[PDB]
């Protein structure tokens, strides 16, 4: 309440991570077209 | 009740502070009475009936003395008479022209939407009634229409209880409103056009305009300057800064 | 959608906004009769 | 317009003013933006004995606005009557600020050693060693020591 | 006794997903908002303002608000024979006698799924509980024995407020998303009767209370009431948004955006505008979210493009018209007439044979200055026309009889702005110039700065929505 509101919402702003984990699926991609 | 409240009520100018000795005893009636928080039950607000009549005496008082901030007070507290949420008050004598006063102090400070916020509260009663607005509402639509000979047309009568400051203030916003559109893309003038869009022949004071706002009175003739614009030659590296961080937000993105 | 306060309320039709736009214009002789007033 | 009622340069006026304040300051919010200026005046003016409360009502407009540190600085000026409230919006969003400013200035004074550090503003530390006696006295000390860890 | 099977199924469609899914959408779940049986359960609100709700003839009465309300415990996993219990109710309307049980008896009704058991945690069933009996009470304002039972149903949805302020937990991408339907109603059925007073002050605690802790979807919508609000009644509180302009948030729900900004700009409309208000109208315009939805841009689009009549430099608009639309635009059909000629006793004919659907509007802006847009369009024509006029020939052409009101229109067009024109002092006669040969080649790549710069921010846009 007081001071245990903000880190929740940062673990809510992991959406970020699933930013990184759409960027991952990118660079699979990628490499494994280079790997190609 | 409380009878020495109207020890001001006919006379309306002996001095500037026994209206003071009203003041302390409206100050008074601000310690007792505080209009409002008062809620309702309508016998505790019949003295303040007597507190909207001799206040808009007091907005009276407020022209007779010159005082805008007293004005604008006075007239805040009118504003505050028709808000507080008992409506249903007897109606108002000075209704007509307190709004007026203040439609008429506003055309002359030059405002933009206060006007609207005032076609707005009470449009009802502009058209087809209230001299005191129907005459300054059609008067601002000549006024923007394009005379200022309306203004002197119409000052065959509205002095209109001491809108007399108001058209004075009025005729200084005619003659302010000169010194900018006199030559704003004008070729010149001359003696005859100051004559005819100014008024008063020759005072100080269009020669105080010659010699005040950077101005070469010409042989009975006038000019803005010798160029009237100060000559309006680099469009290019400026825009050159501009493709540096043009070129910077296309990188960074894909 | 219309959730708010609104739900409270080529013959001719193709040329018919250029004709209230020559709704202004001698709609349709006195410009034949120009020719003899000089 | 309420604040042009002010010509009366005492402060008997100005609580005239505030007892307009306190009963209607919801409806009136578009108009003390403008009198941000005046409750400046009031704070600046020692004179003004009722400081605590135009501090009060100047975190109140800016709470409005969305001011925070100035809600911070008038909120350690509104006094001894600020930290004692138990409301649920104004009070407590407003000391979780003002405790996060502590334990970010103890931090930076943790960061800072062996004093020139910012002071103890005189408004601090009440429901530290308030709601801290809440927290001891509920027995339960993880609050308690949860302090320790936010002060270093 | 066939048709009410329609409402058995489309209420346990409802509740199915809104009850049990979306509580396991509020279990763990919204990550940003995974609780979609709640788009999905406005949508079915959509289609309960389509067709009738559930129970308000149907063939019956009070068959459905009586049944379902009870016994939902959220228990051990035989809950759903709970929801057969549902389900195997429905002998009642078909096969049993019909009895009235609602509008009245709803009062303990609202209280049995608090008190057959301690059900669940989460305030969206309780929003649920108290939302989806009782909009199905609001769309039937026959102001007998009606209205006082909406104005007391929404009290209970004021203890939802309570109950939605002091509940324990981002519920509020559900309660605010029904909440902005049924506060909507709230202020349709209190000013169905007079204007709402104190209710302003609980708008006002209710933009208060969701201000940062949970500042989703509630801000803008709890606003669009405040600002219909105070465009309903005398205007006083737009210098609240003058001075706390804090209007932006993700622009969710894609229309409530799109008439936020029509809403206000009818409010830079009245306060006073050109520029601005007709380019948010505009932008309301082109977001117009589809024609779905019979005739209901039509008479908003009558007070839209009021402001473009102010322009002067409109067309006729006809191909807005529904032809529905025509028979209360006979008035401003003739009024943008009006608009495309210059003649005075047709400008003062028009508003004497229209007052009162000028009235209907209620904007006397419009004709405050439209003399004045009749001659902005005579100076705007003109002057685009000729060179060199005389001040004499625009000025008796039409119909100012003397120079010096000719030069005070020519004057306050140059304090205006259009076009260059002096006067020859000498008794006037106009000396002037139109303007080619102004610029043409680095004033486009100024604008084309903006250009690209706002095609590149469309870029990154797509990027971020590309992130989806």
């Amino acid at each position: 309440y007081l001071s245990k509101i903000e880190e929740l919402q940062l673990i809510v702003n992991d959406k970020s991570q699933n930013l990184r984990r759409l960027q991952a699926q990118r660079n699979e991609l990628n490499a494994k077209v280079r790997l190609l | 009740m409380y009878e020495q409240l109207k020890g001001e009520w006919n006379r309306k100018s002996p001095n500037l502070s026994k209206c003071g000795e009203e003041l302390g005893r409206l100050k008074l009636v601000l310690l007792e009475l505080n209009f409002l928080p008062t809620t309702g039950t309508k016998l505790t607000k019949q003295q303040l009936i007597l507190a909207r009549d001799i206040l808009e005496i007091g907005a009276q008082w407020s022209i007779l003395r010159k005082d805008i901030p007293s004005f604008e007070r006075y007239m805040a507290q009118l504003k505050c008479y028709y808000f507080d949420y008992k409506e249903q008050l007897p109606e108002s004598a000075y209704m007509h022209q307190l709004l007026g006063l203040n439609l008429l102090f506003l055309l002359s400070q030059n405002r933009v939407a206060e006007f609207h916020t005032e076609l707005e509260r009470l449009p009802a009663k502009d058209i087809q009634t209230n001299v005191y607005i129907k005459h300054p509402v059609s008067l601002e639509q000549y006024l923007m229409e394009g005379s200022y000979n309306k203004v002197f047309l119409a000052k065959g009568n509205i002095p209109a209880e001491s809108y007399t400051f108001f058209i004075d203030i009025l005729l200084d916003t005619i003659r302010d409103e000169i010194a900018g559109c006199i030559e704003k893309a004008y070729e010149k003038i001359l003696f005859t056009e100051a004559t005819r869009i100014l008024f008063f022949n020759t005072p100080k004071k269009m020669t105080d305009y010659a010699k005040k706002r950077g101005w070469v009175l010409g042989p009975n003739n006038y000019y803005s300057f010798a160029s009237q614009q100060q000559k309006p030659t680099i469009p290019s590296t400026e825009l050159a800064k501009q493709v540096i961080e043009y070129a910077r937000q296309l990188e960074m993105i894909v | 959608m219309s959730e708010k306060k609104q739900p409270v309320d080529e013959d001719n039709w193709d040329d018919d906004n250029v004709e209230d736009d020559f709704s202004n214009q001698l709609r349709a002789e006195k410009h034949g009769y120009k020719m003899e007033t000089s | 317009g309420i604040i042009s009622l002010l010509d009366e340069d005492e402060p008997q006026l100005k609580e005239f003013a505030l007892h307009k304040l306190n009963a209607v300051v919801n409806d009136f919010w578009a108009e003390i933006s403008e009198s941000v200026d005046k409750i400046e005046v009031l704070y600046e003016d020692e004179g003004f004995r009722s400081r605590q409360f135009a501090a009060l009502v100047a975190s109140k407009v800016f709470y409005h606005l969305g001011a925070f540190e100035e809600s911070l600085n008038y909120a350690l000026g509104a006094g001894d009557l600020f930290n004692v409230n138990d409301n649920s919006e104004y009070v407590e969003t407003i000391i979780a600020k003002c405790i996060d400013h502590y334990t970010k200035q103890c931090v930076e004074n943790a960061d800072l050693p062996e004093g020139e550090k910012k002071p103890i503003d005189q408004r601090l530390e009440g429901i530290v060693n308030k709601m801290f006696q809440r927290c001891l006295d509920d027995h339960k000390y993880k609050q308690a020591i949860g302090i320790a860890l936010e002060t270093r | 006794p066939p048709p009410p099977p329609a409402p058995q199924d489309v209420e346990m469609k409802e509740e199915a997903a809104t009850g049990g899914g979306s509580t396991g959408e509020a279990d763990g779940k919204t990550a940003a908002a995974a609780a979609e049986h709640s788009q999905r359960e406005l949508d079915t609100v959509t289609l309960e303002d389509i067709k009738e709700h559930v129970k308000q003839l149907e063939k019956a009465v009070s068959g459905k608000e009586p049944r379902f309300v009870l016994r939902a415990l959220r228990m051990l996993p035989s809950t759903s024979r709970r929801l057969n219990h549902y389900v195997l109710y429905k002998a009642v309307q078909g096969f049993f006698t019909s009895n009235n049980a609602t509008r009245d008896f709803l009062l303990p009704f609202l209280e049995e799924p608090m008190d057959t058991e301690a059900d669940l945690q989460f305030r969206p069933r309780t929003g649920k509980a108290a939302s989806t009996p009782l909009l199905p009470e609001v769309e039937a304002y026959l102001q007998l024995l009606v209205v006082i039972f909406m104005m007391n149903s929404k009290r209970y949805k004021e203890a939802q407020k309570i109950s939605d302020d002091l509940m324990q937990t981002q519920n509020r991408r559900a309660l605010d998303l029904v909440a902005a339907k049924c506060y909507y109603y709230h202020a349709r059925v209190y000013e169905f009767l007079d204007k709402l007073d104190v209710v302003r002050s609980f708008l006002h605690a209710r933009l208060r209370t969701a201000t940062l802790r949970h500042d989703a979807d509630g801000q803008a919508t709890l606003l669009n009431l405040l600002l219909r609000n105070y465009l309903h009644y005398s205007l006083y509180d737009q210098a609240e948004k003058l001075v706390s302009k804090s209007v932006f948030p993700e622009q969710a729900n894609n229309n409530e955006w799109a008439r936020y900004l029509y809403y206000t700009g009818r409010i830079k409309a009245i306060q006073l505008e050109y520029s601005e208000a007709r380019r948010t109208m505009t932008n309301a315009l082109r977001k117009a979210p589809q024609h779905t939805a019979v005739g209901f841009k039509q008479t908003v689009h009558k007070l839209l493009i009021v402001v473009e009549l102010l322009l002067g430099e409109i067309p006729d608009r006809l191909q807005f018209r529904q032809p529905s639309l025509k028979r209360s635009l006979m008035p401003y059909f003739l009024l943008t007439q009006a608009v495309r000629t210059g003649n005075l006793a047709k400008f003062n004919q028009v508003l004497d044979q229209f007052g009162e659907k000028f009235q209907a509007d209620g904007t006397y802006t419009l004709i405050i200055r439209l003399r004045h847009n009749v001659i902005k369009t005579g100076v705007r024509m003109i002057s685009l026309s000729y060179s060199r006029i005389s001040l004499a020939d625009i000025a008796q052409k039409l119909q100012l009889d003397s120079p010096e009101d000719a030069e005070f229109i020519v004057a306050k067009a140059i304090r205006d702005g259009v076009i260059e024109a002096s006067i020859n002092h000498e008794k006037g006669y106009v000396q002037s110039k139109e303007m080619i040969d102004i610029y043409s080649t680095r004033e486009p790549q100024l604008a084309f700065h903006q250009r690209i710069s706002f095609c590149l921010d469309i870029h990154n846009m797509s990027v971020k929505a590309m992130r989806f």
